[PDB]
RNA sequence: CGCGGGGUGGAGCAGCCUGGUAGCUCGUCGGGCUCAUAACCCGAAGGUCGUCGGUUCAAAUCCGGCCCCCGCAACCA
RNA sequence: UUGAGCCUUGAUGUGUAGGAUAGGUGGGAGGCUUUGAAGUGUGGACGCCAGUCUGCAUGGAGCCGACCUUGAAAUACCACCCUUUAAUGUUUGAUGUUCUAACGUUGACCCGUAAUCCGGGUUGCGGACAGUGUCUGGUGGGUAGUUUGACUGGGGCGGUC
RNA sequence: CCAUAGGUUAAUGAGGCGAACCGGGGGAACUGAAACAUCUAAGUACCCCGAGGAAAAGAAAUCAACCGAGAUUCCCCCAG
């Protein structure tokens, strides 16, 4: 589904408030992208479906430190 | 300015109007003047005199380039030809060579039927 | 364009080094090395202009030192220019003399000023370049 | 994005400064090519003690150990037979592993990642000189003919 | 509720930016022309620029206002 | 390539009176020079072509202040900067060209594998475009929710409120 | 090449059903406004997931008014 594998963002819902405030339902989709990440430890490329915020987390924490907790949540990258 | 010394004068002496374009050797235009621009709207531009003032009005449109050597390329049937070259010679240009580049087809395109 | 007098001056006065309170008062004395005593040229870069004449400031300096109670004139593009004394007067004399104009200009407030009066001053020894005191 | 360097680079950095590059330049190119490592504080202290002279200058000497394997191709002149037409007109031009494995049996152990061709894929017949960057600093230069088989 | 734009002899257009040195196109009249009309060339008569204030050694142009026509996007008593 | 801002040597705008390519007032009425002058030759640049300028350097230790008539004071030193230029550095932007390493591949080949999916691997071509997310203007009876007055010699039309 | 992907075998656990309550993910319209769109109806009906005998919450980055009070939950008042 449309979930980020790092942060776990989900397609939340909301309203399309018009100018006259007619509320019609909508969805917010969380900017997902498939991106290959070079893990230096495993000496390979791991492809993850991350959001754009998830790349900044991988650019702030370690890739393998992030990938350590995908192992902890039972994700299967 | 580029200040080029040798240039080419093209003369489009058509039946109704004459266009004098002074270029460099490569062909890039520097300045021009026609008989219609010099006044003479109507029958007066089809005369040799309006061709003469058109060449003079083109000579002082390339004063900023300092051209001294002109090769003339006349083209067309009009009465401009044998008067607009004399205006360049009096204008203080050295006529290096004259040629006519009048486009004559080797017989093919149908010309118009015109003018009964 | 520039010769041996301001050749020594214009790299000894640093007009793009905008000085502090107790900095610029003495470093401009070397720029008056002529046969005649040179005076001050003050340019308080103001927030005034002659868009219309309601943004005009005239006045005077009630100064006990002087050149003398010196008056001044307005410019249209919004520069003041005064003269409050000589530079062969002693070094710290210029400190109270420069800010005596600003206590004279704080009470000289323009009525169509939509903004602060001064931004920063630059002065000169009448023959050199600009010394940017506060 | 602050990042510290491991090779020199083809540009601004010089092994030990921490330049601030755009985040796509670091993440996609510098770190998987091993020319950089991200500059958290535990890596900056890893740089001065561990990295800075120990095996950082293993790389330049091994580059200088390849700077004569730069010119272990003492012949630099290899012809390759591939069938053509009369007067040029090759059937199939040799590529770049077709020229890398050609020099493998006749000189240097080079794959096509290290072969740089100036003009296309060398379609025609004659002695033409293909460049060789096995090295990161200076190229090598190898004359190559191709005749009909 | 706000961005800039156009208003010039009876009728239509430039020169606005880079300030002084109001020009043309037609229609009206006066000549020349022609067997006559048309066309054509020369000269002239008609406006001081929608209106109100500014400054300068000089403004019909620039500075704001004010009026009409806009071309739009804006607009929840 | 290149605006646009910005640092700074350097640069700009003669109606006329009448020597005066000078922005406004002055400060102050002399800078200046032998860590080698006025007058000049020119490469140019600029140009209402009116007129000023500077560089190899000739010449080579003197030029010149309000005086002259001026509505004005003289880049002879001048402050800050006005219209426009300047090159150095910066700042991004604008396109343009090329690259490859993201990303695409419903190209080829290998493997998982007895498999037209899929994944991985080589490789080719594209390539920072494409595409997707958030925000945003336009379009939008494709769809949806609804409105579309009352009196009235029946209602509509006409009229009226 | 290594190594991973895959394969085989064993061990352990899950799956499904069930009335209400509970937490979460989605989420109407008729209706009311004497029409109707904001708004109501209502985060109700319903769908889906998950769990327990209860579940949820829960030990202050909370309130208070400079006096103080001391996690959450529920009831009565404040107060229509």
């Amino acid at each position: 589904s449309r979930v980020c594998q790092v942060t776990g963002k989900r397609p939340v819902t909301g309203n399309n408030r018009s100018h006259a405030l007619n509320a019609t339902k909508r969805r917010f989709l969380p900017n997902l992208h498939s991106h290959r990440f070079w893990v230096e430890s495993e000496k390979r490329f791991v492809t993850l479906r991350v959001s754009a915020k998830g790349m900044r987390v991988i650019d702030k924490k370690g890739i393998d430190t992030v990938l350590a907790e995908l192992r902890a949540r039972g994700e299967k990258y | 300015r580029k200040q080029v010394s040798d240039g080419v004068a093209h003369i489009h002496a058509s039946f109704n109007n004459t266009i004098v374009t002074i270029t460099d050797r490569q062909g890039n235009a520097l300045g021009w003047a026609t008989a219609g621009g010099s006044g003479f709207r109507g029958s007066r531009k089809s005369t040799p005199f309006a061709a003469q003032v058109a060449a003079e009005r083109c000579a002082d449109a390339v004063k900023e380039y300092g051209i001294k050597n002109l090769e003339v390329m006349v083209k067309g049937p009009g009465p401009g030809r044998e008067s607009t070259i004399r205006a360049l010679n009096a204008a203080g240009f050295r006529i290096t060579n004259i040629t006519d580049v009048t486009p004559i087809p080797h017989n093919g395109c149908r010309p118009p039927k015109k003018r009964r | 364009k520039l010769t041996k007098r301001m050749r020594v001056i214009r790299e000894k006065v640093d007009a793009t080094k905008q000085y502090d309170i107790n900095e610029a008062i003495a470093l401009l004395k070397e720029l008056a090395t002529a046969k005649f005593v040179e005076s001050v040229d003050v340019a308080v870069n103001l927030g005034i202009d002659a868009r219309k004449s309601d943004q005009n400031v005239r006045g005077a300096t009630v100064l006990p030192h002087g050149t003398g109670q010196v008056r001044y004139r307005n410019d249209k593009n919004g520069i003041i220019h005064t003269t409050i004394g000589k530079v062969d007067f002693d070094a710290d004399k210029l400190k109270e003399n420069l800010e005596a104009l600003l206590v004279a200009l704080k009470k000289a407030k323009p009525t169509q000023a939509k903004g602060v009066y001064i931004k920063k001053v630059s002065i000169s020894t009448t023959m050199g370049a600009g010394v940017a005191v506060d | 994005m602050q990042v510290i360097l491991l090779d020199k680079v083809a540009n601004l950095g010089s092994l030990g400064d921490q330049v601030n590059v755009k985040a796509g330049y670091a993440r996609n190119f510098l770190v998987p090519q091993g020319k950089a490592v991200p500059a958290t504080k535990k890596n900056i202290e890893f740089f001065e003690a561990r990295r800075a002279e120990l095996e950082a200058k293993l790389a330049e000497v091994l580059a200088a150990a390849n700077a004569r394997a730069e010119k272990i191709n003492a012949l630099e002149t290899v012809t390759i037979a591939s069938k053509a037409g009369d007067e040029g007109k090759l059937f199939g031009s040799i590529g770049t592993r077709d020229i890398a494995d050609a020099v493998t049996a006749a000189g240097v152990e080079v794959a096509k990642s290290e072969v740089r061709l100036p003009n296309g894929v060398l379609r025609t017949t004659g002695e033409h000189e293909v460049s060789f960057q096995v090295h990161s600093e200076v190229f090598a230069k190898v004359i190559v003919n191709v005749v009909a088989e």
